[PDB]
């Protein structure tokens, strides 16, 4: 009664304000708490004071928050946002004008996290019940396949509760809960009939053989290492599965005295490295061996960075960046020149490893994938083992050949 | 419930002997093939009469069976004994009282040109006889909208 | 062991000292103790499966050692002596993983067998090349010999790793996580099965079937995982694995979530060929999958008596009366047959078949009466249809009893059924009204229901349609509750029970199923809401005090009349009159009913008596007549009255005589001027008479009223009025009477409903009725400018482009012609009125030019189209001469070709590229490659004018291009070039993406381009290099286009008129039963032609088309795609060699052949196995396959269109949609009408018969065939008008292009040629439709077109560039 008086007066401030900071800010999360704090204040009771102040801030508020929604952003962030703009203190009576801005975010709050999905069905359940099922239907036509795909996978959901509520929702829908849907449903399809990386097994009691494929095991490995839910042996595990991954794909045939005549040569530290350019844009698809690869090499960068996996993991990381840089300058320069690393020669497939003929061997550019989404990656403790790479890259190539400013008009770099 | 048949019986003790089990005892060297009461349930449904072949009956009915196995034996009873009249007979009933019902089932120039309908529009301000073409009535609603706007 | 677990599960402490325990006992003092361990046995199943690791190892480590060392062992162990029942919702399958890779051997050096994805060593390049140079290498500071010495350590580390400690982690990482795991399972299973010999083979496979029963191995039945799915898959993508029972097959698709893949097995069983049990068991999964086509083919190729397809054809298609007379004679013939003697016992489920069926079809009829006197027979009585058919009839004792009897033997997945039907008992019962037990019986239904759930595939389907069907009776149901609730006196007259009752009743009069879904639902809707209705009713007879209004028990009447009226419309819709006569003849018994729905009964009688009006008998309709006349219309209001002479003069000018009719319609026009219906119904007999009389006074009264019709309603409605009114245009006289008509009382139609026909008002404006026309498309335009911009600016580029060929004499620039002005002029206002928005689409439009990208490319394409044509034109001359000479224009083509080679507003972004182009043509590599070509493109020379040496010269050359054309960017960068793509965003201008306004949607949600993604990818399409343009949109999606040089202004304006078309009757489609309850729609991706050589049309990135799928194969085969043509001519030439000209046998042979050499039929079927591994996949990517083809295949039979090459056909991977590439009308360029009368109908080789397994085609493929068919064929859409609209235009420019060879005067064809070239056009594919819809006697001649669409004797007469083999 009191305290409303000397709240309107800063509400459209105060909410221009965050709105309009968090988008140049450091740490745009502590606005965003904020706005749901005054937004579950404004919601508390019937004030009808404030309402009236806070209608005419929908128009760009609701169009803000889905453009953030929308946008790509880490998985608190988003689901703050998600739940922030779906829980608005503003009546259906009228939202009318700014509904079809909250069909977006209510999909992606149908696929998140139990209290996302759980918030989705209460104003699914009350947008229908308070709403003729005509314009309801005429509303959520532009978004039919997602929302019926999310209704119909969170009715497999383990909590009863949230299953009983999307099947009361379901029903409610009456006919309109099995229409046609014009985009039809994805299904999950192969793309190439290349058998992917695997290892070696033996039986000695049948006098046989049989090979073991891997792709979906490196798969489980870097996402069980990636998420902070799993436990630490179970990481230990994974980390294991990607080292042997990583020591068996490999030829291992090297000899002391043999290294250190083909390293000991003139011609790596006098003759003139062939300035050819190295682009993605005529690398095609990606195979399956080169995909585990990388993802094998992102899981190790990861556990460099896992703490408990840090003291054995950081130095295989950093000497097996050493043997691919080392057989990279090895191929491509020196005495023994690959046929498309020649003088005259221009960029092809021939460098990347593909379905094609392509390389002879695997490509030992993949490295620089790996640390490429390495660095892209969603969390930015990652960048620094990224720039720990580039930095013993440089290095080993600097030691190899001398001449620091010599070593940098190899193609790796570009 | 119904009658068990003697056909859908021979198809029970068949599914029973095909699970790879003897009746001495229900779960024979390899127990791991315990008995599937639910498979030969849903291979007995299947026969000619109604499902009748609750978690009960599967059970009851191959107890009763087991004693008259240990008279004619059931695979004796079914190539025996008119093999294929019983069934039928419990068909043609079934298409009998079909027809019956269906045959039961119920099967399911006076120019009257009266003057109300036409008074109804002679009291509403239009004539009929006289057909008013398209294009007077466009102007009597174009003429009515400006009435209306002024 | 028993209660430890269940009551302490947190308290892990006590639990691991229990398992550390048992494990003791199990370890040591094992001499002394043996017996104590069979008890025990639960106990250690749940240690080994404990989330503890060290637990699980040290339980494991003596699981181990207990078997010997020997796969085969353990695998027996495994499958008959393990009993995994005390496991418990585990997914054990884990442990056989664990027991597997134990016994592998652990004490060699890793490796790998993938030489081809080898890393190369160190000094792996001592070996590669020749011998010499590494050979003198080898005879050839501190900080290196370091790191030298550091890095083969390092190395001398990682050999040290053996594979025990590989397989270790593998087999703790797949213990967490149950996916990615079951793979592991799947994938290696079938690796041992390989390496088993075939004595232990044999014996696993033998014993493998006890295991997948294994008896009470059944809690996995609610495991979403379950253990016996992934057991039969592996077991199932074994190579041997042939003994498999089909029964046991049936039970685990059924029980466990195995439905798809075991109908797959089964029907590679059946398609194999004592035996009737697995066509048996498939028939018996198929219907109960819901899948009623497969079905109902399944059982055609299985159907004995003739009568049964005829009864089946008719309950597929709706006919549920024929369907039932048809059942009836077959049982009567069987009964006959039976008294004659006995019948095999293989044709019991034929009679199971006809019971449940004509069961189902007096469901369907309303005979509930019938129906429960049937079920009711105290010989037989049928407990679950006396159940079902009950309530419905208000026999609640017999209800009672035949639940009461079901509850005890109800089948599982009938729980939440019986539940409802406790439910129905308790709340309706007269002398049991005990509402206690409600909400507990709804919240048991629901789970049941959602249990039910999980147990279907993952991709929803006709499946689940029950339980969404469910779900709706089921809220009603608690809904009911407190219906039942607020009427009892205690809370009856209660303001605050009466508002929630008025809310509930006007919810469910809003809500209502949907038109796909059977009577029987509706039924089961409407009469559990009428008991309800007729409650509140009666509830209000006894309370007078109680709102002594008389207006609650009005209500609830109103109620019950609306949801009377509702069922019968619905009925109607359905195709059902008689029984929509009984329901008016129920609806008449009762003492009084509202007015205001009795119009609505009375409206709905005047429907039946229309839509039975077909054929109409003079005796039955005077009858009709009279009853619409005897009706009173004292109490009833105007409108009413308005609507009744509009329904009158409907039904007399179905009959002839048109004098009558045209006095009640303009009658009900004066009465309610606003009444739409009634002035388009007006205005469609009036063109009716004009275009049998030919009056001029009647085409503009006809217009006006189509204008006055279209005024005030939807788009949706009015778009098939347009469509009358636009091709009404090409009536008019010189002077011009109809044009001022629709020029003066077109004020005050809404501008949107033309934006579906802007491309046929686009045609008109260039004729003599220009000028009106042209302010008719500013005045539509000024309210999207973008839609009448595009349109306009392609036009006017076109007509320049003509212009500047038809002034060849004259250099330097021309005068404009009057559609040039004309349409410019409207660009300039618009120009005037929205300048922004028209300048950001002219930087648009300008930017995307750099995508004219090379030379390589464009030359690629040329001499693609080159080898098409000459293949096309060598089929001609194939059975003449087939050593036939180039022909003059392919000669010329060819030489312009190799001549240019490539090099052939105000604006500076053309200047650009052109200073580009002619710099990058400097290199001497092209010069060379030029040389040679024109070297060896001659023609001057005696010998190589022979057309197949042209042919196979251009075979090579396209080898060598293909080869050199290898080494190019892939993508580029968008902001390399376009500046103003990448500088764009939303804050520039509100444009939408290309193809939104075309056709109007009724939210206004247009996904504005929020910025262009910087990546533009090049993809191998069409057989050219197309530019693929990624947009991004406010929302975050994606969507793709490719932006398309078409390099023939003609053919692709042409070309996007058919899509148009189905565009337009993809709505129609969605409106009609057989064709929903199918999900038949057209795939129709959006075209938008910006420029006369450039189009942007949408697309996705995975779709391949049948040609690359069938080159595809050929590279994995290692062989040349261009055999199969080759060998044909070649047979052709060698039986020609000898002047015997090629027989029919001839070519029957040389498909033979060729079918059996390099292009076996089983390619695609292969394909599609490989490409989908999941059963539920293949099984939707399949059906969705079978029933777009079918569509497509009508749509290319019916609408008389060129052939479906195999390159057009694209086919969706991620949806399994099936568009073509651009069909266009086959118009006869000699005589100017549609003759597509190809040997085959459409596309249906023998590659798509395999993939469709040969029963997708007789069920699905015809029975969407004959839906579509069918719903075309309804008088009420009109289709025949959007065809004759469509074929206007697609004349007139058949008639410009044949008179532009000759050389305003010309620009009109005539006022009475184009009419009847238009109307002798459309006929010939209404015919053609209306042969399809036939569909007498339960037959079709459907089967004969699908028939001859894969006969031999017709295939091999097809041309071979039209791949009759693939
Ligand atoms: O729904 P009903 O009352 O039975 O009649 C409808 C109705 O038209 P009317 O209500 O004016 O008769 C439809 O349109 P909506 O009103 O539902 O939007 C539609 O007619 P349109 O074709 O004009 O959309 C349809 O017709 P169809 O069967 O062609 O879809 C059908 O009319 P019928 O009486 O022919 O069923």
């Amino acid at each position: 009664a009191e305290n409303e008086q000397m709240l309107k007066p800063h509400l459209h401030k105060i909410v221009n304000s965050s709105m309009e900071l968090a988008q140049t800010a450091k740490e745009p999360y502590n606005y965003f708490l904020l706005l749901r704090a005054l937004f579950r204040s404004i919601g508390g009771g019937s004030h009808d004071l404030l309402y009236q102040e806070f209608l005419p801030l929908l128009p760009n508020l609701l169009q803000g928050l889905n453009m953030l929604q929308s946008g790509l952003h880490k998985q608190h962030m988003k689901d703050l946002f998600v739940e922030l703009c779906l829980t608005v203190p503003v009546r259906l009576s009228s939202l009318l004008p700014y509904l079809p801005m909250l069909m977006d975010p209510l999909v992606s709050a149908l696929n998140g996290s139990q209290t996302l999905v759980s918030q989705g069905l209460r104003t699914l359940e009350l947008c229908v019940d308070n709403l003729q099922p005509d314009f309801l239907y005429d509303h959520i036509q532009p978004v039919r396949a997602e929302l019926m795909q999310a209704l119909w996978r969170t009715l497999r959901n383990p909590a009863d509760s949230i299953s009983h509520v999307a099947y009361r929702v379901l029903g409610k829908f009456g006919g309109s809960n099995r229409k046609m849907l014009k985009e039809s449903q994805k299904l999950h399809y192969v793309v190439t009939e290349v058998q992917g990386p695997s290892i070696t097994v033996e039986f000695s009691d049948c006098k046989a053989s049989l090979q073991l494929p891997m792709e979906k095991a490196i798969e489980t490995a870097l996402d069980c290492l990636k998420s902070a839910n799993t436990e630490p042996y179970y990481r230990r595990q994974a980390w294991e599965v990607i080292k042997c991954f990583l020591v068996a794909m490999m030829s291992l045939e090297d000899n002391k005295h043999a290294l250190y005549q083909l390293l000991a040569h003139p011609n790596f530290t006098e003759k003139t490295i062939p300035n050819v350019i190295i682009s993605h844009r005529y690398k095609a698809q990606d195979t399956p061996a080169r995909k585990t690869f990388e993802q094998a090499l992102t899981g190790a960068f990861m556990s460099a960075v896992i703490k408990d996996l840090r003291p054995s993991a950081l130095p295989f990381v950093a000497s097996l960046i050493r043997h691919y840089t080392m057989v990279a300058v090895a191929q491509q320069c020196g005495p023994f020149l690959l046929p498309c690393y020649q003088v005259g020669s221009q960029p092809s497939t021939a460098m990347f490893h593909s379905e094609e003929n392509g390389s002879k061997g695997m490509d030992p550019l993949v490295l620089i994938d790996a640390i490429a989404i390495c660095m892209a990656y969603e969390e930015k403790e990652l960048c620094k083992i990224g720039e720990v790479a580039l930095a013993v890259i440089f290095d080993v190539a600097s030691i190899i050949l001398g001449s620091k400013e010599r070593a940098c008009q190899l193609p790796l770099f570009s | 419930n119904p009658e068990w048949l003697i056909s859908e019986d021979w198809a029970l003790l068949q599914a029973v002997k095909q699970l790879l089990e003897l009746p001495l005892n229900l779960t024979i060297v390899s127990p791991a093939h315990t008995p599937n009461w639910d498979l030969v349930s849903d291979v007995v449904n299947s026969c000619s009469r109604i499902y009748r072949s609750s978690k009960q009956c599967r059970n009851r009915y191959e107890n009763v069976i087991i004693p008259r196995e240990e008279p004619l034996r059931t695979s004796q009873i079914y190539a025996q004994d008119e093999n294929a009249t019983h069934t039928q007979l419990y068909t043609s009933h079934f298409d009998l009282m079909k027809m019956t019902a269906g045959k039961r089932s119920p099967p399911i120039n006076p120019f009257q040109k009266n003057p109300k309908h036409a008074s109804v529009l002679a009291e509403s301000g239009i004539n009929y006889d006289k057909p008013l073409p398209p294009i007077q009535v466009a102007s009597l609603r174009a003429e009515r909208i400006a009435k209306e706007k002024k | 062991m028993t209660y430890i677990e269940k009551r302490f599960p947190e308290d892990l402490e006590l639990n691991a000292q229990f398992l550390d325990l048992v494990n003791y006992v199990y370890r040591d003092e094992t001499l002394s103790g043996s017996e104590l361990t069979a008890k025990l046995e639960p106990a250690f199943l749940s240690g080994l499966r404990c989330a503890q690791p060290l637990i699980r190892a040290k339980f494991f480590e003596v699981f181990d050692n207990s078997m010997k060392r020997r796969v085969y062992e353990r695998l027996l162990y495994v499958t008959c002596s393990q009993n995994w029942e005390a496991m418990g919702n585990h997914f054990w399958i884990k442990q056989c993983i664990e027991l597997l890779l134990a016994v592998c051997e652990k004490s060699t050096p890793i490796g790998t067998s993938c030489q081809g994805a080898m890393l190369p060593s160190i000094t792996n390049v001592i070996n590669l090349a020749d011998s010499h140079d590494r050979a003198a290498f080898a005879m050839v500071g501190n900080q290196l010999h370091m790191l030298t010495n550091r890095h083969d350590k390092f190395l001398d580390t990682l050999r040290e790793v053996k594979t025990g400690a590989l397989l270790s982690a593998f087999v703790q990482l797949c213990h967490i996580s149950t996916t990615l795991a079951e793979k592991t399972w799947v994938q290696l299973f079938p690796r041992l099965w390989k390496i088993l010999s075939d004595r232990q083979q044999h014996a696993l496979a033998g014993e493998i079937s006890p295991f997948l029963c294994s008896g009470s191995h059944q809690v996995q039945r609610d495991c979403q995982p379950s253990a016996l799915n992934c057991f039969v898959e592996a077991m199932s993508q074994c190579v041997p694995p042939i003994p498999i029972r089909p029964c046991v097959l049936k039970y685990l698709g059924k029980t466990h979530n195995l439905w798809f893949r075991s109908t797959l097995m089964l029907e590679h069983q059946a398609f194999e060929k004592p035996q009737q049990e697995i066509l048996d068991s498939l028939a018996e999964l198929y219907s109960l999958l819901q899948e009623e086509d497969m079905w109902a083919g399944l059982w055609q190729k299985r159907c004995k008596y003739s009568e049964t397809a005829t009864a089946i054809a008719y309950e597929q298609h709706g006919f549920f009366e024929q369907a039932q007379e048809s059942y009836e004679k077959a049982m009567d013939k069987a009964k006959k047959e039976h008294e004659r003697s006995n019948a095999s016992p293989a044709i019991f489920p034929e009679y199971q078949l006809w019971e449940d069926h004509w069961i189902r079809c007096s469901k369907e009829l309303n005979q509930w009466e019938a129906l429960t006197e049937y079920g009711q027979s105290k010989g037989h009585i049928n407990p679950y249809l006396v159940l079902e058919c009950a309530w419905r009839v208000s026999n609640w004792t017999a209800m009672k009893e035949a639940l009461v009897q079901v509850e005890v033997s109800c089948p599982k997945e009938m729980a939440w059924k019986v539940n409802m039907y406790r439910g129905y008992l308790a709340i309706c019962h007269p002398e049991e009204q005990q509402l206690s037990f409600i909400e507990r019986l709804v919240e048991m239904a629901s789970s049941l229901a959602i249990r039910e759930w999980r147990r279907l595939p993952h991709v929803v389907s006709h499946v689940h349609t029950p339980l969404l069907q469910a779900a709706q009776q089921i809220i009603e149901l608690q809904e009911a509750a407190q219906i039942n609730a607020g009427l009892q006196p205690t809370n009856l007259g209660r303001n605050n029970s009466l508002h929630d009752m008025k809310t509930v009743v006007k919810t469910w009069r809003n809500r209502l199923p949907i038109v796909s879904d059977d009577l029987s639902h509706w039924s089961s809707i409407f009469m559990w809401r009428q008991h309800h209705y007729q409650a509140i009713v009666t509830a209000y007879e006894n309370s007078s005090q109680h709102d002594p209004s008389s207006n609650n028990a009005m209500l609830g009447v109103h109620a019950s009349a609306s949801a009377i009226i509702q069922y019968g419309k619905i009925a109607r819709k359905q195709g059902l009159v008689n029984v929509a006569l009984d329901i008016l003849s129920r609806i008449h018994t009762i003492p009084t009913v509202p007015i205001v729905d009795c119009f609505q009964k009375i409206r709905q009688q005047v429907k039946c008596y229309l839509q039975l009006a077909g054929v109409m008998g003079k005796n039955e309709c005077m009858q009709g007549l009279e009853v619409i006349e005897s009706t009173n219309l004292k109490y009833f209001t105007k409108e009413m009255t308005a609507e009744f002479y509009a329904l009158k003069g409907m039904f007399l000018a179905q009959i002839n005589k048109s004098e009558e009719a045209n006095k009640a319609f303009s009658a009900a026009v004066q009465m309610h001027d606003v009444l739409v219906k009634a002035w388009a119904m007006w205005g469609d007999y009036l063109e009716n008479i004009f275009v049998k009389e030919r009056q001029l006074h009647l085409g503009v009264s006809a217009i006006t009223c189509y204008l006055h019709a279209c005024r005030h309603q939807n788009e949706s409605k009015s778009r098939k009025y347009l469509a009358k009114v636009l091709w009404l245009l090409s009536f008019d006289d010189d002077k011009n009477t109809l044009a001022d008509a629709v020029d003066k009382y077109c004020i005050g139609v809404p501008p949107i409903q033309w934006l579906a026909w802007i491309p046929q008002l686009l045609t008109c404006l260039v004729g003599s009725e220009g000028k009106l026309l042209l302010n008719l498309i500013s005045q539509v335009g000024r309210v999207y400018p973008q839609a009448v911009y595009f349109p306009i600016r392609t036009l006017y580029l076109t007509l320049k482009i003509e212009q500047r060929e038809r002034y060849k004499s004259d250099p330097g620039p021309i005068r404009a012609t009057a559609p040039m002005w004309r349409c410019s002029r409207i660009m300039h206002m618009q120009r005037e009125l929205h300048p922004t928005l028209l300048s950001s689409l002219e930087g648009i439009v300008d930017q995307m030019v750099w995508f004219r990208e090379n030379w390589h490319e464009e030359v690629l394409r040329q001499l693609q189209q080159g080898l098409a044509k000459c293949y096309s034109v060598a089929f001609e001359k194939s059975g003449a001469v087939s050593d036939a000479k180039i022909t003059p224009h392919t000669l010329n083509f060819v030489k312009k070709l190799v001549s240019t080679f490539g090099v052939g507003f105000s604006s500076a972004a053309s200047e650009s590229l052109a200073r580009r182009a002619q710099a990058t043509a400097q290199d001497p590599v092209f010069q060379k490659l030029k040389g040679q070509f024109t070297t060896d493109f001659d023609f001057s020379v005696p010998g190589s004018m022979k057309l197949h040496n042209l042919i196979s010269k251009l075979k090579k050359w396209i080898k060598i291009l293909e080869a050199k054309t290898k080494q190019l960017p892939k993508f580029f960068l968008i902001e390399e070039k376009c500046r103003f793509l990448s500088n764009f965003s939303a804050q520039t201008a509100e444009v939408e993406i290309p193809g939104e306004f075309l056709m109007p949607k009724p939210t206004h949600y247009y996904i504005k381009i929020a910025r262009f993604m910087p990546r533009v990818e090049i993809v191998q399409k069409h057989n050219t290099a197309a530019r693929r343009l990624y947009i991004r949109g406010h929302n975050g999606k994606i969507y793709p286009y490719l932006v398309m040089n078409d390099a023939c202004l003609t053919e692709s304006r042409r070309e996007e008129r058919v899509l148009q078309l189905l565009r337009l009757l993809n709505p129609c489609l969605e409106k009609r039963k057989e064709t929903t309850k199918r999900h038949l729609f057209f795939t129709v991706p959006r075209v938008v032609a910006v420029s006369p050589q450039m189009r942007l049309v949408e697309d996705n990135p995975s779709s391949l088309s049948l040609v690359e799928i069938y080159k595809q194969r050929c590279a994995k085969k290692g062989i040349e795609h261009d055999n199969p043509i080759s060998r044909y001519y070649d047979r052709l030439a060698t039986v020609q060699a000898r002047g015997t000209q090629a027989s029919h046998q001839v070519l029957r042979d040389i498909l033979k052949e060729v079918q059996s050499n390099m292009v076996p039929r089983s390619m695609l079927k292969e394909w599609a196995l490989h490409t989908f591994p999941n059963a539920t996949d293949y099984w939707t990517f399949r059906k969705m396959f079978t029933i777009q083809l079918a569509l497509i295949g009508f749509a290319e039979f019916v609408l008389h269109l060129n052939r479906l090459n195999p390159e057009m056909l694209q086919i969706a991977q991620d949806t399994g949609k099936l568009n073509v590439a651009y069909f266009r009308f086959d118009i006869n360029d000699a005589t100017g009408d549609l003759d597509a009368n190809r040997p085959v109908p459409f596309r249906l080789t023998p590659n798509i018969s395999e993939f469709l397994t040969t029963i997708g085609v007789s069920g699905p493929l015809t029975a969407s065939m004959i839906a579509v068919a069918r719903c075309f064929a309804q008088p009420n859409f009109k289709v025949d008008g959007i065809l004759k609209t469509v074929l206007r235009d697609e004349i007139i420019a058949w008639h410009k292009k044949t008179q532009e060879d000759t050389s305003g005067q010309p620009e009109n064809m005539d006022s009475q040629q184009l009419v009847s070239l238009v109307q002798k056009a459309v006929t010939a594919i209404m015919t053609r439709l209306h042969n399809l819809a036939q569909f007498e006697g339960g037959e079709s001649k459907v089967n004969t077109l699908v028939a001859a669409a894969n006969s031999l004797d017709n295939l091999c007469r097809m041309d071979p560039a039209w791949h009759p083999w693939l």
